[PDB]
RNA sequence: AGUAGAAACAAGGG
RNA sequence: CCCUG
RNA sequence: AGUAGAAACAAGGG
RNA sequence: CCCUG
Protein backbone atom coordinates (compact mmCIF):
# COMPACT_ATOMS: atom_id res chain seq x y z
CA UNK A 1 0.00 0.00 0.00
CA UNK A 2 1.14 3.83 -0.62
CA UNK A 3 0.99 4.05 3.30
CA UNK A 4 0.74 2.04 6.37
CA UNK A 5 -2.62 1.34 7.89
CA UNK A 6 -2.09 -0.16 11.10
CA UNK A 7 1.13 0.95 12.50
CA UNK A 8 0.78 4.31 11.32
CA UNK A 9 1.46 6.87 14.63
CA UNK A 10 1.01 10.93 14.43
CA UNK A 11 2.34 13.99 15.96
CA UNK A 12 -0.73 16.50 17.23
CA UNK A 13 -1.12 19.56 17.51
CA UNK A 14 -4.09 21.78 17.98
CA UNK A 15 -4.97 24.82 15.81
CA UNK A 16 -7.78 27.21 17.07
CA UNK A 17 -7.58 29.24 13.87
CA UNK A 18 -10.02 27.57 11.85
CA UNK A 19 -7.91 28.31 8.47
CA UNK A 20 -9.75 26.93 5.33
CA UNK A 21 -6.37 25.96 3.73
CA UNK A 22 -2.97 27.17 4.82
CA UNK A 23 0.38 25.94 3.87
CA UNK A 24 1.21 22.34 5.00
CA UNK A 25 4.83 23.26 5.59
CA UNK A 26 4.24 25.36 8.86
CA UNK A 27 1.76 22.55 10.53
CA UNK A 28 4.35 19.87 9.73
CA UNK A 29 7.15 21.72 11.78
CA UNK A 30 4.43 22.85 14.11
CA UNK A 31 4.00 19.46 15.13
CA UNK A 32 7.87 18.25 14.92
CA UNK A 33 8.44 20.55 17.45
CA UNK A 34 6.38 19.02 20.12
CA UNK A 35 9.03 15.67 20.12
CA UNK A 36 11.88 15.99 22.31
CA UNK A 37 12.82 12.52 22.15
CA UNK A 38 15.07 12.49 18.83
CA UNK A 39 18.09 10.21 18.75
CA UNK A 40 21.09 9.36 16.46
CA UNK A 41 18.89 6.95 13.38
CA UNK A 42 20.44 3.66 12.67
CA UNK A 43 19.61 0.21 10.44
CA UNK A 44 17.79 -2.44 12.08
CA UNK A 45 15.78 -3.75 9.34
CA UNK A 46 17.37 -4.10 6.20
CA UNK A 47 16.55 -3.62 3.22
CA UNK A 48 17.82 -6.32 0.59
CA UNK A 49 17.84 -5.30 -2.63
CA UNK A 50 18.72 -1.59 -1.94
CA UNK A 51 21.45 0.65 -0.43
CA UNK A 52 20.40 1.29 2.88
CA UNK A 53 23.36 4.39 3.34
CA UNK A 54 21.29 6.13 1.08
CA UNK A 55 18.18 6.14 3.19
CA UNK A 56 19.98 6.97 6.20
CA UNK A 57 21.69 9.73 4.40
CA UNK A 58 18.60 10.76 2.83
CA UNK A 59 16.46 11.34 6.50
CA UNK A 60 19.47 12.76 7.62
CA UNK A 61 18.90 15.47 4.77
CA UNK A 62 15.37 16.45 5.09
CA UNK A 63 16.14 16.77 9.06
CA UNK A 64 18.63 19.34 8.44
CA UNK A 65 17.01 21.24 5.34
CA UNK A 66 14.17 21.47 7.65
CA UNK A 67 16.49 23.15 10.04
CA UNK A 68 17.99 25.51 7.27
CA UNK A 69 14.39 27.32 7.46
CA UNK A 70 15.24 29.43 10.28
CA UNK A 71 18.24 30.79 8.86
CA UNK A 72 16.33 32.57 5.84
CA UNK A 73 15.50 36.08 5.33
CA UNK A 74 12.03 35.49 4.60
CA UNK A 75 10.18 31.62 4.96
CA UNK A 76 9.44 29.62 2.09
CA UNK A 77 5.81 28.21 1.02
CA UNK A 78 7.32 25.10 -0.52
CA UNK A 79 11.04 23.39 0.35
CA UNK A 80 13.08 22.31 -2.80
CA UNK A 81 15.20 19.69 -1.63
CA UNK A 82 18.90 19.37 -3.15
CA UNK A 83 19.35 17.15 -5.87
CA UNK A 84 22.09 15.35 -4.29
CA UNK A 85 23.62 11.78 -5.18
CA UNK A 86 21.55 9.64 -2.70
CA UNK A 87 18.09 11.28 -3.58
CA UNK A 88 19.65 10.95 -7.35
CA UNK A 89 19.85 7.14 -6.73
CA UNK A 90 16.80 6.79 -4.96
CA UNK A 91 14.55 8.69 -6.85
CA UNK A 92 15.84 6.53 -10.10
CA UNK A 93 17.36 9.48 -12.03
CA UNK A 94 18.86 8.95 -15.06
CA UNK A 95 17.77 4.95 -15.24
CA UNK A 96 15.98 5.19 -18.16
CA UNK A 97 18.03 3.25 -21.66
CA UNK B 1 15.82 35.62 28.75
CA UNK B 2 19.12 37.17 27.79
CA UNK B 3 21.01 34.23 27.50
CA UNK B 4 17.81 31.98 26.77
CA UNK B 5 18.56 29.25 29.30
CA UNK B 6 15.08 28.98 30.41
CA UNK B 7 14.10 26.02 32.97
CA UNK B 8 14.44 21.99 31.99
CA UNK B 9 10.74 21.76 32.33
CA UNK B 10 9.32 24.67 31.54
CA UNK B 11 7.34 24.83 27.99
CA UNK B 12 9.04 27.66 26.21
CA UNK B 13 10.10 26.79 22.66
CA UNK B 14 13.64 28.18 21.62
CA UNK B 15 16.55 26.94 20.14
CA UNK B 16 18.49 25.63 22.87
CA UNK B 17 15.34 24.07 23.95
CA UNK B 18 16.23 20.65 22.62
CA UNK B 19 19.89 20.10 23.59
CA UNK B 20 17.94 21.57 27.78
CA UNK B 21 15.71 19.41 27.84
CA UNK B 22 17.99 16.49 27.07
CA UNK B 23 20.26 17.65 29.72
CA UNK B 24 17.70 17.86 31.95
CA UNK B 25 16.49 14.38 31.20
CA UNK B 26 19.64 12.37 31.22
CA UNK B 27 20.46 14.27 34.99
CA UNK B 28 19.73 12.17 38.17
CA UNK B 29 19.31 15.00 40.71
CA UNK B 30 18.00 17.85 38.80
CA UNK B 31 18.88 20.35 41.73
CA UNK B 32 22.96 20.54 40.79
CA UNK B 33 22.24 22.02 37.45
CA UNK B 34 23.52 25.64 36.83
CA UNK B 35 20.88 27.90 35.94
CA UNK B 36 22.74 28.21 32.94
CA UNK B 37 21.90 24.71 32.11
CA UNK B 38 18.09 24.98 32.97
CA UNK B 39 18.66 24.26 36.52
CA UNK B 40 16.72 25.53 39.65
CA UNK B 41 17.21 28.36 41.88
CA UNK B 42 18.47 28.13 45.04
CA UNK B 43 19.85 31.59 45.96
CA UNK B 44 18.49 33.29 48.91
CA UNK B 45 18.91 36.21 51.22
CA UNK B 46 21.42 33.56 53.55
CA UNK B 47 23.23 32.30 50.10
CA UNK B 48 23.82 35.98 48.60
CA UNK B 49 27.61 35.40 48.89
CA UNK B 50 28.52 31.92 47.72
CA UNK C 1 25.56 50.04 26.89
CA UNK C 2 26.58 46.66 26.56
CA UNK C 3 23.68 44.89 27.96
CA UNK C 4 21.54 45.76 25.13
CA UNK C 5 24.70 45.13 23.00
CA UNK C 6 25.17 41.43 24.56
CA UNK C 7 20.93 41.28 24.06
CA UNK C 8 21.34 41.67 20.57
CA UNK C 9 24.48 39.51 20.20
CA UNK C 10 23.20 37.03 21.87
CA UNK C 11 20.31 36.46 18.98
CA UNK C 12 23.10 35.96 16.13
CA UNK C 13 23.64 32.02 15.11
CA UNK C 14 27.39 32.36 16.19
CA UNK C 15 28.72 34.83 18.90
CA UNK C 16 31.16 32.87 20.70
CA UNK C 17 34.62 32.26 19.33
CA UNK C 18 36.38 29.15 19.92
CA UNK C 19 39.57 27.33 18.57
CA UNK C 20 39.98 25.11 15.61
CA UNK C 21 40.25 21.75 17.57
CA UNK C 22 37.01 21.98 18.53
CA UNK C 23 36.07 20.39 15.33
CA UNK C 24 37.55 17.58 16.31
CA UNK C 25 35.24 16.88 19.51
CA UNK C 26 32.11 18.11 18.80
CA UNK C 27 29.90 17.52 15.57
CA UNK C 28 28.55 20.10 13.29
CA UNK C 29 25.27 18.96 13.81
CA UNK C 30 22.82 17.90 16.50
CA UNK C 31 20.74 14.67 16.48
CA UNK C 32 17.75 17.00 15.06
CA UNK C 33 19.99 18.73 12.60
CA UNK C 34 20.78 22.10 14.47
CA UNK C 35 24.40 23.24 13.12
CA UNK C 36 27.01 23.67 15.82
CA UNK C 37 29.49 25.53 14.52
CA UNK C 38 30.63 27.26 11.09
CA UNK C 39 33.16 27.13 8.75
CA UNK C 40 34.01 30.92 8.52
CA UNK C 41 37.26 32.41 10.65
CA UNK C 42 37.52 34.77 12.92
CA UNK C 43 38.87 37.73 11.65
CA UNK C 44 42.49 38.85 12.53
CA UNK C 45 42.83 35.39 13.90
CA UNK C 46 42.58 31.60 13.26
CA UNK C 47 39.67 30.65 15.77
CA UNK C 48 36.26 29.55 14.50
CA UNK C 49 32.62 30.75 15.51
CA UNK C 50 30.62 28.81 17.76
CA UNK C 51 26.81 28.71 18.80
CA UNK C 52 25.91 27.94 22.70
CA UNK C 53 24.33 24.79 21.74
CA UNK C 54 28.10 23.90 21.15
CA UNK C 55 28.45 24.50 25.39
CA UNK C 56 25.30 23.04 25.85
CA UNK C 57 26.74 19.86 23.98
CA UNK C 58 29.58 19.48 24.79
CA UNK C 59 27.97 20.01 28.71
CA UNK C 60 25.80 16.68 28.14
CA UNK C 61 28.04 15.28 26.05
CA UNK C 62 31.81 15.04 26.36
CA UNK C 63 34.71 13.79 27.90
CA UNK C 64 34.90 13.19 31.27
CA UNK C 65 37.76 14.11 33.63
CA UNK C 66 37.75 13.62 37.45
CA UNK C 67 37.60 17.14 39.78
CA UNK C 68 39.07 15.81 42.66
CA UNK C 69 41.44 18.67 43.17
CA UNK C 70 38.95 21.50 42.89
CA UNK C 71 37.87 21.49 46.58
CA UNK C 72 41.19 21.33 47.54
CA UNK C 73 42.08 24.64 45.68
CA UNK C 74 38.73 26.25 46.37
CA UNK C 75 39.07 25.52 49.87
CA UNK C 76 38.55 28.94 51.45
CA UNK C 77 34.59 28.58 49.23
CA UNK C 78 33.77 25.71 50.55
CA UNK C 79 34.32 26.59 53.89
CA UNK C 80 31.81 29.44 54.07
CA UNK C 81 29.06 26.71 52.71
CA UNK C 82 29.87 23.95 55.06
CA UNK C 83 29.75 26.45 58.10
CA UNK C 84 26.06 28.07 56.56
CA UNK C 85 24.93 24.37 56.63
CA UNK C 86 25.54 23.55 59.88
CA UNK C 87 24.96 26.86 61.49
CA UNK C 88 21.85 27.24 63.70
CA UNK C 89 19.84 30.36 63.66
CA UNK C 90 17.46 31.66 65.92
CA UNK C 91 14.35 34.22 66.95
CA UNK C 92 13.83 37.86 65.27
CA UNK C 93 13.87 40.34 67.76
CA UNK C 94 13.26 43.79 66.26
CA UNK C 95 14.86 46.47 68.66
CA UNK C 96 16.34 50.02 68.24
CA UNK C 97 19.89 49.61 66.43
CA UNK C 98 33.19 34.30 61.43
CA UNK C 99 30.18 36.62 62.12
CA UNK C 100 31.11 39.74 59.55
CA UNK C 101 30.68 36.94 56.33
CA UNK C 102 27.01 37.07 57.31
CA UNK C 103 26.78 40.35 58.28
CA UNK C 104 23.96 41.22 55.46
CA UNK C 105 21.84 38.67 57.02
CA UNK C 106 22.06 39.05 61.00
CA UNK C 107 22.13 43.11 61.41
CA UNK C 108 19.40 45.02 59.84
CA UNK C 109 17.79 48.69 59.98
CA UNK C 110 15.84 48.21 63.28
CA UNK C 111 15.86 44.04 63.59
CA UNK C 112 18.55 41.49 64.89
CA UNK C 113 18.75 38.01 63.91
CA UNK C 114 20.47 35.62 66.59
CA UNK C 115 22.98 33.45 64.47
CA UNK C 116 26.27 30.91 65.32
CA UNK C 117 27.89 29.56 62.99
CA UNK C 118 28.01 26.03 62.75
CA UNK C 119 31.97 26.17 63.02
CA UNK D 1 1.74 60.07 26.73
CA UNK D 2 3.31 57.35 23.94
CA UNK D 3 0.25 55.46 24.11
CA UNK D 4 -3.05 55.40 25.15
CA UNK D 5 -4.15 54.31 28.61
CA UNK D 6 -7.30 54.66 29.78
CA UNK D 7 -8.84 54.84 26.44
CA UNK D 8 -7.18 51.39 25.06
CA UNK D 9 -8.52 48.45 23.02
CA UNK D 10 -6.63 45.27 22.17
CA UNK D 11 -7.38 42.47 19.96
CA UNK D 12 -6.69 39.55 21.26
CA UNK D 13 -6.31 35.95 20.38
CA UNK D 14 -4.77 32.33 21.63
CA UNK D 15 -1.33 30.69 21.30
CA UNK D 16 -1.14 27.90 23.13
CA UNK D 17 1.94 26.76 21.24
CA UNK D 18 4.51 28.86 23.92
CA UNK D 19 7.16 30.37 21.80
CA UNK D 20 9.92 31.86 23.32
CA UNK D 21 10.41 35.43 21.32
CA UNK D 22 8.64 34.56 17.72
CA UNK D 23 7.68 37.03 14.94
CA UNK D 24 5.22 39.89 16.21
CA UNK D 25 4.13 40.53 12.55
CA UNK D 26 2.58 37.08 11.95
CA UNK D 27 0.70 37.88 15.43
CA UNK D 28 -0.64 40.86 14.04
CA UNK D 29 -1.71 39.75 11.75
CA UNK D 30 -3.16 36.60 13.07
CA UNK D 31 -5.12 39.40 15.52
CA UNK D 32 -6.11 41.24 12.98
CA UNK D 33 -8.11 38.16 11.09
CA UNK D 34 -10.37 37.79 13.60
CA UNK D 35 -12.58 41.41 13.13
CA UNK D 36 -15.04 41.04 10.64
CA UNK D 37 -16.71 44.79 10.76
CA UNK D 38 -13.45 47.21 9.16
CA UNK D 39 -15.48 50.23 7.27
CA UNK D 40 -14.46 53.03 5.40
CA UNK D 41 -12.76 55.22 7.81
CA UNK D 42 -13.51 59.17 8.18
CA UNK D 43 -12.01 62.08 9.83
CA UNK D 44 -14.55 63.07 12.96
CA UNK D 45 -12.18 64.94 15.40
CA UNK D 46 -9.03 66.86 12.87
CA UNK D 47 -5.94 68.31 14.01
CA UNK D 48 -5.96 71.78 13.65
CA UNK D 49 -1.72 72.77 12.82
CA UNK D 50 -1.26 69.57 10.25
CA UNK D 51 -2.53 68.63 6.46
CA UNK D 52 -5.24 65.79 7.88
CA UNK D 53 -6.04 63.41 4.78
CA UNK D 54 -2.14 62.18 5.46
CA UNK D 55 -3.21 60.16 8.33
CA UNK D 56 -5.65 58.61 6.69
CA UNK D 57 -3.27 58.29 3.60
CA UNK D 58 -1.16 56.41 6.00
CA UNK D 59 -3.90 54.23 7.63
CA UNK D 60 -4.98 53.24 4.01
CA UNK D 61 -1.39 52.63 3.10
CA UNK D 62 -0.47 50.40 5.92
CA UNK D 63 -3.88 48.50 4.99
CA UNK D 64 -2.69 47.59 1.76
CA UNK D 65 0.80 46.23 2.66
CA UNK D 66 -0.96 43.95 5.14
CA UNK D 67 -2.63 42.59 2.08
CA UNK D 68 0.16 42.74 -0.09
CA UNK D 69 2.00 40.12 2.18
CA UNK D 70 -0.06 38.04 1.26
CA UNK D 71 0.77 37.76 -2.60
CA UNK D 72 4.93 36.97 -2.06
CA UNK D 73 7.05 34.08 -3.08
CA UNK D 74 8.78 33.94 0.50
CA UNK D 75 6.45 35.33 3.77
CA UNK D 76 8.92 38.29 5.41
CA UNK D 77 9.53 38.97 8.93
CA UNK D 78 9.71 42.57 8.67
CA UNK D 79 8.02 45.12 6.60
CA UNK D 80 9.51 47.99 5.30
CA UNK D 81 7.43 50.96 4.06
CA UNK D 82 7.56 52.25 1.19
CA UNK D 83 8.95 56.03 1.27
CA UNK D 84 5.87 57.89 0.09
CA UNK D 85 4.89 61.14 0.31
CA UNK D 86 2.51 61.02 3.39
CA UNK D 87 5.00 59.04 5.19
CA UNK D 88 7.98 61.58 4.16
CA UNK D 89 5.56 64.62 5.50
CA UNK D 90 4.41 62.72 8.52
CA UNK D 91 7.90 61.55 9.69
CA UNK D 92 9.05 64.99 9.05
CA UNK D 93 11.61 64.30 6.18
CA UNK D 94 13.68 67.11 4.45
CA UNK D 95 12.80 69.98 7.54
CA UNK D 96 16.20 70.30 9.11
CA UNK D 97 18.13 73.45 7.52
CA UNK E 1 -10.01 17.03 -16.37
CA UNK E 2 -11.59 20.53 -16.11
CA UNK E 3 -12.65 19.39 -12.10
CA UNK E 4 -8.79 20.30 -11.22
CA UNK E 5 -8.09 22.15 -13.43
CA UNK E 6 -10.56 24.92 -12.08
CA UNK E 7 -9.60 23.43 -8.52
CA UNK E 8 -6.33 24.99 -9.66
CA UNK E 9 -7.50 28.23 -11.74
CA UNK E 10 -9.58 29.30 -8.66
CA UNK E 11 -6.23 29.34 -6.32
CA UNK E 12 -5.23 32.07 -8.49
CA UNK E 13 -5.80 35.79 -7.84
CA UNK E 14 -7.57 36.46 -10.89
CA UNK E 15 -9.51 34.09 -12.52
CA UNK E 16 -12.10 35.63 -14.03
CA UNK E 17 -12.17 37.90 -16.93
CA UNK E 18 -14.72 41.18 -16.95
CA UNK E 19 -15.02 44.06 -19.21
CA UNK E 20 -13.19 47.75 -18.79
CA UNK E 21 -15.98 49.60 -17.47
CA UNK E 22 -15.65 47.70 -14.36
CA UNK E 23 -12.92 49.84 -13.25
CA UNK E 24 -15.39 52.69 -13.18
CA UNK E 25 -17.92 50.71 -10.79
CA UNK E 26 -16.23 49.16 -8.31
CA UNK E 27 -13.07 49.95 -6.90
CA UNK E 28 -9.62 48.65 -6.82
CA UNK E 29 -9.50 48.02 -3.18
CA UNK E 30 -11.91 46.75 -0.49
CA UNK E 31 -12.75 48.29 3.13
CA UNK E 32 -9.59 46.09 4.26
CA UNK E 33 -7.29 46.38 1.55
CA UNK E 34 -8.33 43.24 -0.89
CA UNK E 35 -6.90 43.88 -4.77
CA UNK E 36 -10.32 43.35 -6.86
CA UNK E 37 -9.15 43.63 -10.45
CA UNK E 38 -5.34 44.33 -12.09
CA UNK E 39 -4.48 46.56 -14.17
CA UNK E 40 -3.18 44.20 -16.05
CA UNK E 41 -5.19 43.30 -19.95
CA UNK E 42 -6.49 40.19 -21.49
CA UNK E 43 -3.83 38.50 -24.04
CA UNK E 44 -5.46 38.85 -27.71
CA UNK E 45 -8.09 40.89 -26.53
CA UNK E 46 -8.81 44.18 -23.81
CA UNK E 47 -10.26 42.54 -21.13
CA UNK E 48 -8.90 42.98 -17.89
CA UNK E 49 -8.51 40.15 -15.01
CA UNK E 50 -10.53 40.43 -11.75
CA UNK E 51 -10.61 38.20 -8.51
CA UNK E 52 -13.93 36.95 -8.22
CA UNK E 53 -13.87 39.32 -4.80
CA UNK E 54 -15.52 41.42 -7.49
CA UNK E 55 -18.27 39.23 -7.96
CA UNK E 56 -19.11 39.23 -4.11
CA UNK E 57 -18.39 43.03 -3.56
CA UNK E 58 -20.94 43.81 -7.13
CA UNK E 59 -23.55 41.61 -5.40
CA UNK E 60 -23.65 43.31 -1.96
CA UNK E 61 -22.85 47.00 -2.95
CA UNK E 62 -23.91 47.50 -6.54
CA UNK E 63 -26.98 49.46 -8.61
CA UNK E 64 -29.82 48.02 -7.18
CA UNK E 65 -33.31 47.35 -10.42
CA UNK E 66 -36.56 46.49 -10.23
CA UNK E 67 -37.17 42.98 -11.67
CA UNK E 68 -40.88 42.46 -12.65
CA UNK E 69 -39.65 40.52 -16.16
CA UNK E 70 -37.41 37.68 -14.91
CA UNK E 71 -40.69 35.67 -14.01
CA UNK E 72 -42.53 36.47 -16.60
CA UNK E 73 -39.97 35.35 -19.28
CA UNK E 74 -39.15 32.33 -16.87
CA UNK E 75 -42.96 31.63 -16.31
CA UNK E 76 -42.61 27.51 -16.35
CA UNK E 77 -40.22 27.25 -13.97
CA UNK E 78 -41.77 29.63 -11.53
CA UNK E 79 -45.29 27.88 -12.63
CA UNK E 80 -43.27 24.54 -11.27
CA UNK E 81 -42.49 25.87 -7.47
CA UNK E 82 -46.25 27.41 -7.63
CA UNK E 83 -47.68 24.00 -8.19
CA UNK E 84 -45.57 22.45 -5.89
C1' A F 1 16.25 0.30 -6.86
C1' G F 2 10.98 0.97 -7.90
C1' U F 3 5.92 0.87 -10.37
C1' A F 4 3.56 -2.79 -13.30
C1' G F 5 2.11 -7.02 -15.78
C1' A F 6 1.72 -10.86 -21.61
C1' A F 7 4.27 -4.50 -22.38
C1' A F 8 5.58 -0.43 -20.81
C1' C F 9 7.59 3.81 -17.54
C1' A F 10 12.14 4.80 -14.96
C1' A F 11 11.95 11.93 -19.97
C1' G F 12 11.78 13.44 -25.69
C1' G F 13 13.23 16.64 -30.00
C1' G F 14 15.93 20.50 -32.01
C1' C G 1 19.53 28.20 -24.92
C1' C G 2 14.48 27.31 -26.78
C1' C G 3 9.70 24.44 -27.28
C1' U G 4 6.56 20.29 -25.73
C1' G G 5 3.57 17.02 -20.83
C1' A H 1 4.25 69.04 11.57
C1' G H 2 6.52 66.85 15.87
C1' U H 3 10.17 66.06 20.24
C1' A H 4 11.70 69.64 23.58
C1' G H 5 12.84 73.87 26.79
C1' A H 6 16.89 79.23 28.32
C1' A H 7 19.36 75.40 23.24
C1' A H 8 19.03 71.89 20.31
C1' C H 9 17.09 67.53 17.00
C1' A H 10 14.06 67.38 12.70
C1' A H 11 21.18 63.51 9.27
C1' G H 12 26.87 65.20 8.39
C1' G H 13 31.64 64.96 5.15
C1' G H 14 34.04 64.00 0.85
C1' C I 1 29.69 55.54 -5.24
C1' C I 2 32.42 55.36 -0.20
C1' C I 3 32.91 56.28 4.91
C1' U I 4 30.80 57.70 9.89
C1' G I 5 26.21 57.27 14.39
Amino acid sequence: SKFLLMDALALSIEDPSHEGEGIPLYDAIKCMKTFFGWKEPNIIKPHEKGINPNYLLTWKQVLAELQDIENEEKIPRTKNMKKTSQLKWALGENMAP
Amino acid sequence: YTYRCHRGDTQIQTRRAFELKKLWEQTRSKAGLLVSDGGPNLYNIRNLHI
Amino acid sequence: NPALRMKWMMAMKYPITADKRIMEMIPERNEQGQTLWSKTNDAGSDRVMVSPLAVTWWNRNGPTTSTVHYPKVYKTYFEKVERLKHGTFGPVHFRNQVYIEVLHLTQGTCWEQMYTPGG
